[PDB]
């Protein structure tokens, strides 16, 4: 057990931006925080840090309180809107950050090319880009041995050839027993890696847990889209009555959603008649779980 | 210690700032200028060995050597906070005082390197031109000047920390920072005369040996007259100026722990 | 009224030398012979309390090793200890010890008198209306008063209209007036001290004199009163601690809060290199006192160091020393031993700077000194006495402190 | 024909960031720039804005050079890592901005509900969230009515409910005659609103024009990942001989990947008589072109 | 105007800078200090509320009224360059030089609002206790004074602008603004004064008070310490300026020309930003 929040709410004077957050964590998990902007995800990891006082409770971070530097060593932090000292060599900033983390200069070299900035290293970071800031912003969290990891929108402005590269690096990190904390706003991609989702409400929490039992309580349809399969008439009248929404288009395709237990039994009959050309089907995803859980309460 | 590392950051920050080492070039031309002043008659540095040029140099240092300290640490917290990157340091395994004093002695070694390359290069300029054989005195009476020169700079640099941690905007930490430069240079010495000119009978002359302690400026103007020639001896006058150092920083450290 | 032969003129040797034996001689002696008075230490003359005890009018008298006590008190009749005519020419007195009521030395009219090493402490029992004048001169040229230790008098050593007049090494204590001068042109006084005196140097309407090396030590409200004396050379002289109070008499003076140098209308005077220490008012001025020379002198300790009363722009500091003002603001700006940074100090700041010497640190703060610079640029307090215009140095005449 | 880049290269000291870039832009077009995180995508916009000088060419934005401010009245812009003066209200920055763009107070009051920050105004920008900063930068781009927009990665920290909302606002601005220049890194979602693509190299351009004809020279396969189509062993060798692959995983799962020409008739055999339990079809997407063009250039 | 919009912005954040509202209180107690003090014997002195004591305030404003202007305009270019709003601000329909003079008089009005209330109480301090003085010459004393201060307060804005147009880091802008406070006030007072004793012992002494106008700050003393004040005597540098035979408004226009040379240099380096 690493991070344990105990019923804590958080205010900004009268602006109580957190409502009664009780949230725990084991020691190998991968967490996904979601929700709207302003829901408190940047406020959440600050409360995991010592940056904010737990107003109506306390946190238990590695069995401890977050104001201790022996507890504040093995975490790994990356914020949103990350910025640095704009006048230095970015390796030298990381060489400056290595002295604060205690890791030697044998780590700063490979981490610069793990995020792949060695082609344009040793320049000013104000002469970098938004990806090149965030790739440098990734690397300071990679210093030493981060047992805890904290990721406040890490994938912003990143190449998708390298966005899932950190996901495999995330997948390389929970195998060696390092629990991460990940919030994101791109909802695809992360679902291969998230062990437990923690989508939360406005000030409150909505739901917790892993992916599949979160799909239980959500009424979830599968989604089928087509364009000119064989017919328009029979596809409408087969699903206006048989427990589905036959959304009645006209280009010889009726885009009917099935209820995801109903695609097992009749899509063998369906696309045998609707002779298929290029048709994709959409499982009710975590993104589809999100908008339900957004609309589950207000 | 990790407190040296942000000071090891800041030595680059006074050199990669090429024009922050070059405040010693400001600090040299006051030294080579008014030594060769001779404003009444000559202008050729006659009594350079005599500390009347040093007491004149100790005079106008009270203008700007507090002010040089005020132009560095006034934004070392709040402009860093408006820069926003200090929270990453707060995630990094640091005490807040360990953040603070390494930010202090980082800037505290900027000007301490700047005096002996600014004034101490001009000591060599006097040692090669005036032909005054003053090896014993200028090793010492400059040292009783120049170690006070960094230390008057050291308290005002700490006096910038007591409000750069307080306020949440940069130009407010330059507006309100001028009030202590208004106080200790211009008006707090002035109201002591206005205290004295009102009470001709009161304000007993044994009180005022402890009223010179309340100004950090005039005690810098008190150890100027060591070699030039007191109710208070010099050794307790050395410690009371650095008594301002400790009571500034923990006042800042309680303020810095409330952001 | 006893004669010279009432005394015993034992002559073991000739050449008109007369040794005297010991004895309790009585009577107001009238010695009328040219006498080498080699008097015994055991010889004590007890005079009878009425009348002058030693009339001497014969010339060529040498008096050594004597004493006398309790002579007359008729001060209108001049009941002195020793009575001297103008006919007593080139007379000498030395080593004389006195504790009697009236005058110590009456001398008038004669020339070339020598008063060498004399312990004349007459009477302090009166309240200085009739304590007695110590040494009264009256137009006596050739005056030599040397090393004379005197106490217990009213108004001290009197000098009236003399011109050969030398005052060397004489110490006076405990008197109303130390030395008195009426109309005595071209005088000369050397190294004389006035301890606990209601004044020490009373000088009226003389001329042409020199004042050398006289130290005024622990005096009461009046150190030196020049009155109507042009051609006044006052050099090397020391002034310490004139203070509060009165003199009791106040005949033509005003003994008050303490004036170290009372100045009353010289036309010409060079008072140069004199020390003045710890008065209340340092320099009294009179408005008719003009054309003066004060260069090289020393002004420490005093509270209101100059009372500038004239309507006059007098500089009186001819390129020497603005005379060591301890309240002189303005450090040595020009890089030499030459100072001369401003004019004199004259304000009310001297009172508190006497009261607090620490505030001269606050004087030379650069916030204050630029405000001091506009006060020299704009004299709102209308003082005609710029009156130094050459401090030009740091410290003169430290050698005058050799007490 | 709005933006006309004419063979332009651009340097930095001695380091170039562009290899002879030529580009056109009409009026109903929507262009999506993609590439590496140092490929030139931020600095391309600054030549359009006239923040830089075209060293090896020129650009006629609306027929004119970009240094004219009267060009910039019909021009809106959002940068990456967008900051404001953080001591002001949300409304006070915009009312300051409305004085610049000449729009009155009757735009900011509804541009606030164009992003839905009606509660969020009259508070300090240093108290805001990531998206609450981002919508303020989104609002000033929509200030007045400009005809050209440059959304330099607009999806920094945005709700995926709200992310498609501005795409509808793009699509509403697309039918209002305003061409929009875009660069992004969330590669799904944008392509339905993309009229033409702008994939480019480290210094070069890679391709231009619409999504359909850029799939022509990018011959990229259509993929079917599944578990239990019909069987493993009988459903294995009848697809590799059809010019395709059939990855015979033992747990009743075949990964048939067709090469996009014989997707017509073979899906009648694949899912017209196949029995669906867990099947996921994959159309060859546009990040796969970014996979392809990175393998083309590099 | 289009230029007024940031000038309308530049008062509001200075209002939001709630302790830059408090710039006037330190700027007022320097007045009501020296209304009631002085060199010696100065407790509650209303008779020495003379214009020479107001001419003392110009010598005190030789130092800090430049320096208040340097602590504002030293980061109105670089502080938003690496603050990350100027590349937003270049998109708005503005010239690059059009935003400089808006930030110039936007900074130029907030101290102009500060100076007329910094001695506005000192105007009423005459009405408070200073009885037996003529308000009509004090109306012309402060009219010689208060508008002359803020143009010198304007002239160190554009000194701070051309350095902050030049440099591209935060602390070096502060590091250079202390430099131009030193050399253009304290050093350049005495370099001419060190010239006139030996190198101008006998060489070329004709056009010497014409050389005074390269320093701008002593002109502000020479405007006010001469003024209509009677004495002007023994003022160590201003006695040299008393030998300058140009009339009174010639000193007024060259300081306004010292605005006019300096804003052109701000238009230069910001175009080369
Ligand atoms: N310093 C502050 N003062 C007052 N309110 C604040 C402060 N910081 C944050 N808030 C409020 O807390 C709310 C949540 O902030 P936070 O950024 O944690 O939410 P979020 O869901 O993480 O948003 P985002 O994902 O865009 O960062 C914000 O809407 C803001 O109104
Ligand atoms: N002002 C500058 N001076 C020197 N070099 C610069 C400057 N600005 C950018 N660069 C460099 O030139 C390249 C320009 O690329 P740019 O900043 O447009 O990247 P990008 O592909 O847009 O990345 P991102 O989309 O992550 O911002 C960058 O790699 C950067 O390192
Ligand atoms: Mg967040
Ligand atoms: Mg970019």
């Amino acid at each position: 057990n690493a991070v344990e929040i105990q019923g804590v709410s958080q205010r900004y004077g009268s602006m109580t931006v957190l409502h009664d957050l009780n949230l725990n964590l084991g020691e190998g998990e991968v967490l996904g925080l979601f929700g709207h902007n302003g829901a408190g995800k940047t406020t959440s990891m600050k409360l995991i840090l010592g940056l904010l006082s737990p107003s109506e409770g306390q946190v238990k971070v590695l069995g401890r309180a977050p104001n201790d530097p022996q507890v504040r060593r093995q975490l790994g932090y990356l914020p949103e809107n990350v910025t640095f000292y704009p006048q230095l060599s970015g390796r030298e900033t990381l060489r400056h950050f290595a002295r604060l983390k205690g890791a030697a200069l044998t780590q700063v070299d490979e981490l610069l090319e793990q995020v792949g900035l060695a082609h344009a290293a040793d320049r000013r970071v104000k002469t970098y880009s938004k990806g090149m800031r965030q790739r440098l912003g990734l690397a300071q969290a990679l210093l030493g041995e981060p047992r805890l990891l904290l990721l406040d929108q890490p994938t912003v402005g990143l190449d998708p050839i390298a966005t899932q590269d950190l996901y495999l690096l995330i997948d390389r990190l929970r195998q060696r027993g390092t629990s991460i904390i990940l919030c994101s706003h791109v909802l695809p991609g992360v679902e291969a890696h998230i062990n437990r989702a923690a989508i939360l409400a406005k000030g409150c929490l909505q739901a917790v847990g892993s992916l599949s039992q979160l799909r239980a309580e959500a009424g979830l349809p599968v989604r089928i889209r087509a364009s000119g399969i064989s017919e328009r008439d029979s596809w409408l009248q087969r699903w206006t009555d048989a427990g589905h929404s036959a959304r009645g288009l006209s280009e010889s395709s009726i885009e009917v959603v099935a209820v995801n237990g109903h695609k097992l039994v009749l899509l063998r009959q369906l696309l045998g008649e609707g002779e298929p050309e290029d048709i994709e089907i959409h499982q009710p995803s975590l993104e589809d779980l999100y908008r339900y859980y957004m609309e589950r309460a207000g | 210690n990790q407190v040296w590392n942000i000071a090891r950051k800041e030595l680059s920050d006074g050199l990669r700032n090429r024009w922050l080492l070059a405040i010693s070039l400001l600090f040299a031309v006051l030294a080579v200028g008014i030594a060769w002043l001779g404003a009444a008659a000559s202008g050729q540095l006659g009594f350079t060995s005599i500390p009347a040029t040093i007491a004149s140099l100790a005079s106008l240092a009270t203008f700007l050597m507090p002010l040089i300290a005020l132009l560095l640490a006034y934004d070392a917290i709040v402009g860093e906070d408006e820069g926003g990157t200090l929270m990453l340091l707060l995630t990094y395994p640091l005490g807040r005082g360990q953040i603070l004093l390494g930010k202090f002695v980082g800037h505290g070694l900027i000007l301490a390197l700047a005096v002996l390359i600014g004034f101490g290069c001009a000591a060599l300029a006097i040692a090669l031109l005036v032909e005054g054989v003053e090896l014993g005195m200028l090793f010492w009476a400059f040292g009783r000047f120049m170690i006070s020169s960094t230390l008057l700079g050291w308290v005002f640099l700490a006096f910038a920390y007591v409000l750069s941690g307080k306020v949440n905007e940069k130009s407010s930490a330059a507006g309100l920072a001028l009030g202590v430069w208004f106080l200790f240079v211009l008006v707090f010495d002035l109201v002591l005369l206005a205290l004295l000119v009102l009470s001709e009978g009161k304000f007993n002359p044994e009180l005022l040996p402890w009223l010179l302690l309340l100004n950090p400026t005039d005690i810098y103007r008190l150890i100027n007259l060591s070699g030039f020639e007191l109710p208070v001896p010099a050794a307790v006058l050395w410690l009371c100026l650095l008594a301002w150092i400790g009571v500034s920083l923990l006042l800042a450290y309680a303020i810095f722990r409330r952001r | 009224a006893p004669q010279s032969i009432t005394t015993l003129p034992l002559q073991p040797d000739g050449e008109n030398r007369w040794r005297l034996p010991a004895g309790e001689y009585q009577g107001q002696f009238t010695i009328e012979q040219p006498m080498q008075l080699r008097c015994e230490p055991g010889a004590v003359i007890q005079s009878q309390g009425q009348g002058s005890s030693l009339l001497i009018s014969a010339p060529d008298v040498l008096v050594e090793g004597c004493t006398l006590y309790e002579w007359g008190s008729d001060l209108t009749a001049m009941d002195s200890a020793v009575f001297i005519l103008p006919a007593a020419e080139r007379a000498q007195i030395s080593n004389n010890r006195m504790r009697g009521p009236g005058f110590g030395v009456f001398v008038d009219g004669t020339r070339d008198v020598q008063v060498i090493g004399n312990e004349i402490d007459g009477d302090a029992g009166v309240r200085s209306q009739d304590r007695g004048n110590g040494i009264h001169l009256f137009a006596v040229s050739g005056a030599r008063v040397l090393h004379n230790h005197v106490r217990n008098a009213r108004d001290g050593i009197y000098i009236d209209t003399s011109n050969g007049n030398h005052l060397e090494g004489n110490v006076i204590e405990d008197v109303r007036y130390g030395v008195h001068y009426m109309f005595a042109n071209e005088n000369s006084l050397i190294d004389n001290v006035t301890r606990r005196t209601r004044t020490g140097y009373a000088l009226m309407q003389s001329r042409k004199l020199t004042v050398t090396g006289n130290r005024s030590e622990q005096d009461q409200n009046y150190g030196i009163l020049m009155n109507y004396i042009t051609y006044s050379t006052i050099t090397g002289n020391f002034v310490s601690d004139v203070q509060r109070g009165d003199t009791g008499g106040d005949s033509m003076i005003s003994g008050g809060e303490g004036k170290a140098l009372f100045i009353y209308n010289s036309l010409f005077n060079t008072i140069e290199n004199n020390h003045f220490e710890k008065s209340s008012l340092g320099i009294h001025l009179t408005a008719g006192s003009e054309d003066n020379r004060i260069s090289g002198n020393a002004f420490v300790g005093n509270q209101q160091q100059v009372k500038y009363v004239a309507s006059r722009t007098q500089e009186w500091s001819v390129d020497g020393r603005g005379n060591y003002w301890s309240d002189y603001l303005g450090w040595d700006r020009n890089n030499d031993g030459l100072g001369d940074i401003a004019y004199e100090p004259n304000d009310n700041v001297d009172r508190l700077l006497w009261l607090y010497p620490q505030v001269r640190l606050l004087m030379n703060s650069p916030s204050i000194e630029v405000l001091r610079w506009v006060q020299r640029a704009f004299p709102v307090i209308k003082s005609p006495g710029v009156q130094d215009s050459h401090p030009l140095m740091k410290l003169p005449t430290e050698k005058l402190l050799t007490e």
